[PDB]
């Protein structure tokens, strides 16, 4: 049972530039558990990211999710890096403030 | 509260 | 309405890295409140709701004692299981396992239940009627038969229906502020190009509480619910919940498609167009 995590990247609140919000990584659907997940702000890593509701559905496969307080500006860019088994190598996806 | 397991 | 106490505890083994890594994670409803990861410097079972402050020094020490027997039990199983398949120690594996019960709008036991897996795959799991358990091949069948003869169910019957049930009525007693709140989605709707000459029209729902929710998508009043795209309902990181559900309308017909929301937080569900 080896799934590839399907990773989300999405906000508590719609984008306002200048506005606290929260930045949200959820990993999803993969398997087996052992997982690297780190959040960026302009390809650098973030250091206070908390890692919250760890579980699994009824297929068994895993879910997490990352998250931090951010304050969107125009041009900073954010996105998740994550390293799963299933990968050979890490996977990046963005933030997509448009979506 | 949380269970007490005992092995498989 | 109904509520549940579920524990997702995971055991997962490391070879020439050391013991297991050890997890177990509590959930009233779909609130985490209580975890325990052996991976970090001092191990112990720690809050993680804000009214789980409301407990005594004494439960923090009882359910930390109990985890760190609980880690040693999984790993013993994670060992025993290597005996069972006749599998080799050099590999990693991983045991899952959801225990909880479920109580009504009154308080009442509605349902209990705990499931195993080895490896992402069934391996035993409780029956309805918390008596007797079902294997789902012949190494959970050995295990069925020692746990038979311990009378595990007994005491796993025990635990669902009082000690289970019990700290579910203290738990929605305590953090009912949190717990038993309603929290409305706010939706909003998002369009984008496709090259074919069509559009994307992506329905938002946003800071809900409860995580059930239901969003359709119509036409001609009569739901799309086939051709459309959606994520899973997922936790925003306060607490709340969020989720958007698709669908590939022609360019120019916009107009003739409306979003539905349906929540416990909407008295009449919410209907929007772009
Ligand atoms: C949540 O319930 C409290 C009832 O007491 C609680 O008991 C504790 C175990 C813990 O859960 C704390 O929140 C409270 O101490 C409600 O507080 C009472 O509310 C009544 C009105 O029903 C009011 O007359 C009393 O003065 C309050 N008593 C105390 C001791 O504060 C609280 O209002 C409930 N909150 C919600 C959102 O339902
Ligand atoms: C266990 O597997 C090994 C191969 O790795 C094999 O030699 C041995 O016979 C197996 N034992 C049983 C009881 O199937």
């Amino acid at each position: 049972i080896q799934k590839t995590p399907q990773i989300q990247v999405y906000s508590r609140h719609p984008p306002e530039n200048g506005k606290p919000n929260i930045l949200n990584c959820y990993v999803t659907q993969f398997h087996p558990p052992h997982i690297e997940i780190q959040m960026l702000k302009n390809g650098k890593k973030i250091p206070k990211v908390e890692m919250s509701d760890m579980s699994f559905s009824k297929d068994w496969s895993f879910y997490i999710l990352a998250h931090t307080e951010f304050t969107p500006t125009e041009t900073d860019t954010y996105a998740c890096r994550v390293k799963h088994d299933s990968m050979a190598e890490p996977k990046t996806v963005y933030w997509d403030r448009d979506m | 509260e949380q269970y007490k397991f005992y092995s498989v | 309405g109904p509520h549940s106490l579920r524990y997702f505890v995971t055991a997962v083994s490391r070879p020439g890295l050391g013991e297991p890594r050890y997890m177990e994670v509590g959930y009233v409803d779909d609130t985490e409140f209580v975890r325990f990861d052996s991976d970090a410097e001092n191990p112990r079972y720690e809050p993680r709701a804000r009214w789980m402050e409301q407990e005594g020094p004494e439960y923090w020490e009882r359910e930390t004692q109990k985890a760190k027997g609980n880690e040693q039990s999984f790993r013993v199983s994670l060992r025993t299981l290597l005996g069972y398949y006749n599998q080799s120690a050099g590999g990693s594996h991983t045991i899952q396992v959801i225990s909880g019960c479920e109580v009504g709008s009154d308080g009442r036991l509605l349902r209990g239940y705990q499931q195993y897996a080895y490896d992402g795959c069934d391996y035993i799991a409780l029956n309805e009627d918390l008596k007797t358990w079902t294997a789902a091949d012949m190494a959970a069948l050995i295990t069925k038969h020692k746990w038979e003869q311990a009378g595990e169910a007994e005491r796993l019957r025990a635990y669902l229906e009082g000690t289970c049930v019990e700290w579910l009525r203290r738990y929605l007693k305590n953090g009912n502020a949190t717990l038993l709140r309603t929290d409305s989605p706010k939706a909003h709707v998002t369009h984008h190009s496709r090259p074919e000459d069509k559009v994307t029209l992506r329905c938002w729902a946003l800071g809900f509480y409860p995580a059930d929710i239901t969003l359709t998508w119509q036409l001609n009043g009569e739901e799309l619910i086939q051709d459309m795209e959606l994520v899973e309902t997922r936790p925003a990181g306060d607490g709340t919940f969020q989720k958007w559900a698709s669908v590939v309308v022609p360019l120019g017909k916009e107009q003739y498609y409306t979003c539905h929301v349906y929540h416990q937080g909407l008295p009449e569900p919410l209907t929007l167009r772009w």
